[PDB]
RNA sequence: CCGGUUGGCCGGUCGGAUUUCCAACGGGGCCUUUCCUUCUGGCUAACCUUGAGUCCUUGUGGCU
RNA sequence: AAUAGAAUAGGACGUUUGGUUCUAUUUUGUUGGUUUCUAGGACCAUCGUAAUGAUUAAUAGGGACGGUCGGGGGCAUCAGU
């Protein structure tokens, strides 16, 4: 069955960028997909995204510009320490200048830089660069 | 096909596709208000009525279930909704 | 009978609306026949950017089905006795708070009372008699949510002078900006 | 999907967007629930109340013009069956194919389909026992299934 | 359920008021 | 990039494709530089100044270089009713 | 609304010192329909009832 | 990310009202046996008001219904050189 919904969303985004289009049809929604795309939007990695209601569970349109070479999901949501942030920041990012790890923390969902300077941690979702 | 509106499709091509593959899922059915001339009364019948719906006074089969759409009786008028 | 139709909240604005009610049933025998058990809770005003104001009628919830056969004539008669105003009917529905980790003995909170459900109940009660055929949430690049709400083409003439009024009262009653659009 | 098979078909009811009652509908809620109860005294299962309600009376769905589903206003009158509809139909189908295979003892395909139907009865019995709209001491046996059908 | 009976009594009172004023509506 | 002192430490900042905003790198020999001269009011072209497009070889190997370039010309005010924003 | 801890624009000053000005960055407690609810006994502070004093503009001004 | 919380109401908050039960902190000069209030539990009714109280119906899945479809199966029968 459809196990994760964020995984199929981000896989659809990555496939539609690797074929070079400018728009997707993400289906279905969640809190997690909406807040994940808001985290991409606050860094300006995607443009407009748009949420369509249908009373079942909504389909999302994301108008992606060109700026995302790869986002992804880490599907076993591992528990990460404060000191374990450097390991995921070294393993999945390109280098130490850019590149983000997205966590669910009890203060909310935030990137790895915001989880460093929040001084909290949580469970890992994925990564946007 | 690098760019096209998935938010506002053209409505000629929008109801052209499948029932479940639209942007919001809509039925492609309707309701039929049928007038057999023998008793002159309004009966609201589904367009895909899958049973032998008779009239409430005369024993006239208004529609028979034939697969997709229910075929109406001959010499009998109908209206939308 | 302006001291009979209120619900224990005496102000000047509710008594002038109440006496306006009192002379509006008197010219009609059947609005007398329906209007007598029909009460309302309270009234407040809100201003719009169009230079005028809007009058919001709050409605106790089981009386809404009673209002839903009288609302058109009552709204048009109240607007042509009250100029420089906008008459909007909304239903006072109590929100229950989300229980926290330490929330004690509160019962299983009904989703008819929950926040997003009562917010879009205020949305479809805002724009009667037309009905909403699709919502669409516009996520701005700077992280701002704008709601786009669609309508039907059957009765556009009663609402088309009140769209900005509905946007103003909705952005004051839920804090969320909204835009309206008719389909082509 | 489509378990106990290999098909991948999608063929289902769509639902319209409108959560309110349709404009062309003119009948009241008390009238349609007394229509539901007079169809209920004829002993039909709730799918047929819904189908004959859709066809001859033009009611869109049960959930919109009254606030309830079909057995909410059927156990409000207390005419709900003691076992649910689909599980009862699976018992009826199982005893029909058991009648066929006691007629013919060389039909292997009917035997394997009996195994599939029995698996579906076990899974639905697990689910309906879990919610406890079925008593927890209920177990399937084929002779008691024939007793409950007959 | 005393509250359900109270709501039914309120609905019966509203219907009784409507049926009482229906004669005055049909008189005019 | 940039160092600390305030001086650019780069070889060249590469040409971005005008369709998909991707990098035209040095060995991308299928890349196209498109030159369009704008017009004078009496139907002449001033030969010095232009409007300008760049298409990567990724887009051109597909074949939507026409459709993306029609979009580029129509949103640059040069065209009307050729590329359609819906379909 | 509160005050934090960096960065500057000041240098007050015999290398650091703290307001004003600026972004920022988090933290907290309130108002928006809406957070921990109480019962009874002990302890401060505040609005009164009742008349008294110590200061200053003839004071239900401030302190008891 | 789970779990539970008002559906045969055997539901919730009351400074509503009936009884049934113990408790005894104190007093009646001190202690003991008493017995009558008063406070506090617990259990029955019956009396107030709460918008009385049930999440969408997944291009997840089961299950009816409809007209079909197939050298799918079993039993019987028939045909051909
Ligand atoms: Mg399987
Ligand atoms: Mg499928
Ligand atoms: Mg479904
Ligand atoms: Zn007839």
């Amino acid at each position: 069955t459809r196990s994760s919904v964020l995984a199929d969303a981000l896989n659809a985004i990555n496939n539609a960028e690797k074929t070079g289009k400018r728009q997707v049809l993400i289906r279905p929604s969640s809190k997690v997909i909406i807040k994940f795309l808001q985290v991409m939007q606050k860094h300006g990695y995607i443009g407009e995204f748009e949420y369509i209601d249908d009373h079942r569970s909504g389909k999302i349109v994301v108008q992606l510009n060109g700026r995302l070479n790869k986002c992804g999901v880490i599907s076993p949501r591992f528990n990460v320490k404060i000191g374990d942030i450097e390991k995921w920041t070294a393993n999945l990012l390109p280098a130490r200048q850019f590149g983000y790890v997205i966590l669910t923390t009890s203060a909310g969902i935030m990137d790895h830089e915001e989880a460093r300077r929040k001084h909290v941690s949580g469970k890992i979702l994925g990564f946007v660069y | 096909v690098l760019v096209q509106d998935l938010l506002h499709p053209t409505a000629a091509s929008e109801a052209r596709k499948h029932k479940l593959k639209t942007l919001v899922q809509g039925p492609r059915s309707y309701f039929l208000d049928v007038k057999c001339p023998g008793c002159l009364n309004i009966t609201t019948v589904f367009s895909h009525a899958q049973t032998a719906v008779t009239c409430e006074s005369c024993s006239t089969i208004l529609c028979t279930p034939t697969g997709g759409k229910a075929k109406l009786s001959e010499g009998t008028s109908f209206r939308r909704k | 009978p302006q001291a009979k139709i209120l619900s224990q909240a005496p102000t000047e604005l509710e008594l002038q609306v109440a006496q306006a009610f009192v002379e509006l049933e008197n010219s009609s025998p059947e609005l007398k026949a329906e209007l007598r058990p029909l009460q309302f809770k309270s009234i407040r005003e809100i201003d719009v950017a169009g230079g005028k104001k809007a009058l919001a009628i709050f409605v106790p919830v089981p009386s809404l089905a009673g209002f839903h056969k009288v609302q058109t004539k009552l709204t048009r008669e109240l607007e042509k006795k009250f100029q420089d105003r906008h008459v909007i009917f909304l239903a006072e529905r109590r929100i229950l708070p989300k229980p926290s980790r330490t929330s004690r003995q509160v019962q299983k909170r009904p989703r008819s009372r929950t926040l997003t459900a009562v917010h879009d109940k205020i949305l479809e009660d805002l724009v009667f008699p037309t009905e909403i055929v699709g919502k669409r949430v516009r996520y701005l690049v700077g992280g701002n949510k704008i709601q786009k709400v669609l309508l039907d083409s059957k009765d556009v003439q009663q609402i088309d002078y009140k769209l900005e009024s509905f946007q103003a009262v909705y952005n004051k009653l839920t804090g969320k900006q909204i835009v309206f659009e008719i389909p082509s | 999907g489509r378990m106990h098979s290999a098909g991948k078909g999608i063929s289902s009811s769509a639902i319209p967007y409108s959560r309110n009652a349709p404009a062309w509908f003119k009948l009241s809620s008390e009238s349609v629930i007394e229509q539901i109860v007079k169809y209920a005294r004829k002993g039909l299962t709730p799918s047929q109340i819904g189908v004959l309600l859709r066809d001859a009376h033009g009611v869109t769905q049960a959930r919109v013009i009254t606030g309830n589903k079909i057995m909410r206003i059927l156990k409000s009158n207390g005419l709900a069956p003691e076992i649910p509809e689909d599980l009862y139909y699976l018992i009826k189908k199982a005893v029909s194919v058991r009648k066929h295979l006691e007629r013919n003892r060389k039909d292997k395909d009917a035997k394997f389909r009996l195994i599939l139907i029995e698996s579906r009865i076990h899974r639905l019995a697990r689910y309906y026992r879990t919610v406890a709209v079925l008593p927890p001491n209920w177990k399937y046996e084929s002779a008691t299934a024939s007793a409950l059908v007959n | 359920n005393r509250q359900k009976e109270r709501l039914a009594k309120r609905d019966a009172a509203i219907a009784k008021m409507k049926e009482e004023a229906a004669l005055e509506a049909s008189k005019q | 990039m940039e160092n600390d002192k305030g001086q650019l430490v780069e070889l060249y900042v590469p040409r971005k494709c005008s369709a998909t905003n991707r990098i035209i790198k040095a060995d991308d020999h299928a890349s196209v530089q498109i030159n369009v001269a704008k017009v004078d009011e009496e139907g002449r072209a001033i030969p010095g100044e232009y409007v300008t497009y760049a298409l990567s070889g990724y887009v051109r190997s597909r074949g939507e270089s026409d459709d993306s370039l029609n979009r580029l010309a129509q949103n640059d005010g040069l065209l009307k009713n050729v590329w359609s924003y819906s379909r």
